């Protein structure tokens, strides 16, 4: 998962 | 701060508390980009995950950035500016980000890294707007990038918001  | 800006704060609470309810994964499988194209028609994925995060420093960051960019935006521009900032910008940072690294990735940072770029640049052109960033802050949101997360979301949202930003510059 990635943050944006 | 105008009710776009409260909207949007209250919408990352209210499904940050169901991903720490629910587990991240539970909340991820309904309000990310689509992971398949079966899903395509499922609108609402194009929007949804930029009101996920993951971390309470990632919230809180990107909360920070959202009231003071967004309110100010709101403030001089009216809520139909900030909505149509937030929809496009989330809808492309999120369409780039899925192409860099896949589907799984949220927050709201796409949205605020177009808003920083929106400010900055139309009050470098048109200081008349009665909005700019200082460039003290235009330096830290610099370092945030080649500290870099969505690459894809950061880049594009910076993006939009200085294309947007010019169009309405001349206007």
């Amino acid at each position: 998962v990635r943050m944006a | 701060a105008g009710p776009v800006t409260w909207v949007m704060m209250i919408a990352c609470v209210v499904v940050f508390i169901a991903m720490q309810i629910l587990g991240d994964q539970e909340v991820m499988l309904w309000l990310a980009w689509p992971f398949d194209p079966t899903l395509k028609f499922e609108f609402w994925r194009y929007f949804t995950h930029a009101l996920m995060h993951f971390s309470l420093m990632h919230i809180l960051f990107n909360l920070l950035w959202w009231w003071y960019l967004g309110g100010a935006v709101e403030k001089r521009l009216g809520s139909g500016k900030l909505i149509v900032i937030t929809l496009i910008s989330a809808l492309l940072s999120g369409y780039v980000q899925q192409k860099f690294s896949g589907p799984w990735f949220g927050g709201l940072s796409g949205v605020v890294f177009a808003l920083m770029g929106y400010v900055w640049l139309r009050g470098e052109r048109d200081p008349q707007s009665g909005i700019y960033l200082q460039r003290g802050l235009i330096i830290f949101a610099l370092i945030w990038i080649v500290a870099g997360m969505a690459n894809g979301a950061h880049i594009a949202g910076l993006a939009v918001g200085l294309a947007m930003a010019f169009v309405d510059s001349l206007n």
